[PDB]
DNA sequence: GTCGGCAAATGCCGAAAAGGA
DNA sequence: TCCTTTTCGGCATTTGCCGAC
C-alpha cells in the first residue's frame, strides 16, 4: 500500500485519476478493488484506453492478445482474474505516476523510459511481477521524496 | 502513568508508521499504538488483527512504558457516533495530532470496549526521550 | 478504586457461588470475580470460558464498581511457579481469604497476561455495602460482539 | 437449587425452554419431572425436534439409534427411560445455554463448538454421561455468575 | 462437578470414598472421568461390587440387566456408556452418602430405604434420571449443612 | 523498502524462509527476484512443495491447474511469468507471515483461516489479485508493529 | 463419506505470416 | 517501421469417472 506513503493529497490524487483510469470509486475498500478485479473489468473499458491513448497497442498486447481481446468483446464475456490483474497493475501504476509528476505526459514518459535499475527496462515493462511492481512503486516514492 | 504496547519490536522508534497505515494515522507518519492495560493492548490485537490464541506470534512482546505526569497531551474532539466505521475521519485526527507536533500523547477511545482508552505516541514529539521501556516476558503462567 | 465485572447479573450478590465453583474458590461460598480494566474482564471472560463474539451472550453485563479509599484489601502469600496448572491451591488460597473475612477485597495474579491485577470481592464483609455499582452499555462503537 | 443460582428470570426462562422443547410444565416439581421422564417421552417428538432443527442427526443418533428408533415409532411405544433421560439431558443443556446466552443460536453454536476444558469435544459430546453433563452446567453457570478468572 | 463441592472438607472425602468404589483416582480430573466412563468400565468390577455387599441384585440389575450382564462376563465386552454411566451415579451417590453420614453402613441404610419427598421410592431408583440423581445430591447437601424443616 | 519497515532482523528471517521455500539465495537483489520470476519457475519445485505439505492441493491449483502443471513437467517446460508470479505470491506471503509469526504451523493457520476484514476470506485466497496480497502484507506489518487499535 | 486425482475430447488462447497505414 | 487481420495449430483445463484418506 506505498501509495498512502504519498503526501498531504497524493493518495487522493492517486485515486481520483484511477478513478477516471478504471472506474474505480475513491472511497472504495481495498477489498473492493479485490472483488473489482476478481469480478473482471470490461474488455470495452481496455479498447477505450487504449483508444484515448492511455496503453499503447504494445501495452494492451502485453495485457491480452488482440484475438483474445477480441473474443472477449464477441463472446461478451468479463477479462479473467489475471488479465484484469494485468489491466489493474498498469491503471494502478499509472495513477500513481500521475500523482507523483501531477500530469499525464510527463508521467507517461518517465513509465516509458528504459531505467539502468531495470537493466534497461521500462517501468511498464516491470509489471510482470508483484517484485517488479513493487520496485516501480518504490522507485516513484524516492521520487516524490526529493521532488523530482 | 503507565502504557502497554504489544510488538514484535521492543522500542519506541515507530517506523513502520512509515509505510503502514492503522486505524488511527496513515501511512508516511512515525506512531506507536498503546493501551493502559496489557489485557486492552492483547484484547485490541486479537480483535483487530484476527489473531487466535493458538496462533499468536512468538515473536511478541509486552512493553510497559513509563511517563512523567508532566508530559504532554492533546485533547480529541468528541465523536459522534458511528466513527468506529469511520476509519478515514480517525486517521484523519491522528495525522493532525502527529503532524501539529503539539504534545506527546494523544488519549483516544477504544471501538470495542467502553470505559477503554488507548494512546498514541509520537515519537517525534522532543518529550519521547523521557519514556523508560522494559520488556515483561511471558510466563508459563501467562499463557493465552 | 474501580473495578469492572462482567456477569449476567446487576448486582454483586454472588449467589451463584454457593453451587459452582471458580479457579480462586470452591463451591459453598458467595464471591465475585472482577478486573481493574474492562478489556482486562473481557479477556478473561473469552479465554477461560471459550466464547467466540458471535456467541456472545445478551444477558452479559459490564458493571463498574466505585469503592472509597479505605476500603480493606488482603494479601495472597508468595506463590511459586506453575499455579496456572494447580486449581486446588488457588481454591484453597481464595477459600481461606473468604472464610476469614479479614478484608473486602482480594488481589489475584492473572494466568492469561503478565503484570496484570484480577480481585475477588467478599459479599459478606461489612464494607460490600459502600461498593457503587453502574451498568456500562456496549455501544456500536465499543463493541466486539 | 437450581433455581436460586439462575436469578432474575434465568429459572423462568429455562423452564419455558423446556416447556416448548419437551412439553414439560412451568410448575411442574422436579419429582414431576423425574416421573415425566420415567413414563417415557415419544418418539414422534424426538423426530418432530430433529426435523425442526433441534437437533442434529448425529445427536439424534447419541439420544437412541436410527433403527431403534424406526422400531419404536411403528410398534407405537415410547422412549425407554434410559433413552428419555439422553433426551432430558440434550433439552436441558440447551434450554439452560439458552437462558445463560438470551437467544438460540448463540447458545446452540457454543454449545456446538469444542473446547479445551474438554480437550476439543463439543459440549453436546459431553452429554453422554452424568460427569459431563454436569461439567457442561458448570460451565454454564460460570458464564451466568461471571466467574472468567 | 455440580453439587457434590459443597461440603467442608467433606470433597476429599468424597473423592476418596468414589476411589474405593470404583478405580478413580483422587487427583484425577472431571474430563478424565468422563473419559473413565467413556471407555467402558469392567463387568468384573460390578459383580465385585455386588457381591462385597454395596449393590443389591435388584441394584445391580437397575444399571445392566442379568443376561446382559452374563454377556459382558462372557465375551469379555466392558460395560457400555450407558451401563458405565449408571454405574458411575450409583457409585457416585454412594461416596457422596457415605462422605455426608460417615460411615458405610448408615448409608446404605438411608440410599437403600424409600423416603416420602420421593413418594416412597428409595434414592437408588431415583437415579433412572438425571432429575433424580440431582434431587438425591439436593437431599445430601440438605443432611450434610444440619438444615432443619 | 520491505526491509526497512520489517527490521534487518526479521528481514533477513523473511529471506532466510524465500531461499528455502523458492530456491531464491538470500543475497539476490530485488531486480534478480523479478528476473527469478520472468525466468520461470520449475514445475518440480512447486510439486515438492505440495509434497512437503507446504502448499495444499487446492493451493497447488490456485497457482495452476494440475493437467497443465503435468504438461509443463512431461515437455519439461519452466512455469509462465502468471503462475510464476502465483507462485512467488504465495511463497512470499507465506514467508512474511512465518518471519512475522516466527513459527510456520501459527503462519500457516492464520493464513488458512477466514478473516472478517476479508468478508469470510483466508489470506491464501487474497493471492489471487496484487491488491489481495498487498492487503495480506498491510495486515501482517500491521500485526509486527502493533497497530492493534 | 470427503478430498484428491486421471485422462479425452470440448473448448479456449493466441501464434505466425501475411496484409494495411 | 508499426500495427493489424485472421487462419486454424496448438495450448489449457474443464468435466465426469475413478481412486486415496
Amino acid at each position: 500500500m506505498l501509495a498512502e506513503v504519498l503526501r498531504d493529497n497524493g493518495y487522493h490524487e492517486y485515486r481520483a485519476r484511477l478513478q477516471a483510469l478504471l472506474d474505480i470509486p475513491e472511497l472504495a475498500s481495498d477489498f473492493e478493488i479485490h472483488t473489482r478485479i476478481t469480478d473482471g473489468f470490461a474488455a470495452t473499458w481496455l479498447v477505450k484506453l487504449t483508444e484515448r491513448g492511455v496503453l499503447t497497442p504494445v501495452e494492451r498486447d502485453q495485457i491480452i492478445p488482440l484475438r483474445t481481446l477480441k473474443s472477449r468483446i464477441e463472446r461478451d464475456q468479463p477479462l479473467t482474474v489475471d488479465e484484469s490483474d494485468r489491466l489493474f497493475r498498469s491503471a494502478h501504476i499509472t495513477a500513481m505516476a500521475e500523482a507523483v509528476f501531477g500530469e499525464a505526459g510527463k508521467a507517461k514518459r518517465w513509465l516509458s523510459k528504459p531505467k539502468e535499475r531495470f537493466s534497461g527496462l521500462t517501468p511498464m515493462q516491470m509489471l510482470t511481477t508483484q517484485q517488479g511492481t513493487t520496485q516501480v512503486e518504490e522507485m516513484l516514492l524516492q521520487i516524490a521524496e526529493g521532488y523530482g | 502513568p503507565i502504557l502497554w504496547r504489544i510488538s514484535a519490536y521492543a522500542d519506541l522508534s515507530g517506523t513502520g508508521g512509515l509505510r503502514v497505515s492503522g486505524r488511527w494515522h496513515q501511512a508516511g507518519r512515525p506512531v506507536v499504538y498503546a493501551a493502559t492495560s496489557p489485557p486492552g493492548a492483547m484484547l485490541e490485537v486479537l480483535v483487530h488483527l484476527e489473531i487466535d490464541p493458538e496462533d499468536f506470534p512468538t515473536t511478541m512482546r509486552l512493553l510497559r512504558i513509563e511517563l512523567p505526569d508532566t508530559v504532554s497531551q492533546a485533547q480529541l474532539p468528541a465523536l459522534q457516533p458511528g466513527w468506529s466505521a469511520q476509519p478515514e475521519l480517525t486517521r484523519t485526527l491522528g495525522n493532525r495530532f502527529l503532524d501539529d507536533c503539539s504534545a506527546l500523547l494523544l488519549p483516544v477511545p477504544s471501538a470495542i470496549m467502553p470505559s477503554t482508552t488507548n494512546y498514541l505516541f509520537n515519537p517525534r514529539h522532543p518529550q519521547a526521550q523521557s519514556a523508560k521501556i522494559q520488556v515483561e516476558d511471558f510466563t508459563p503462567d501467562s499463557r493465552l
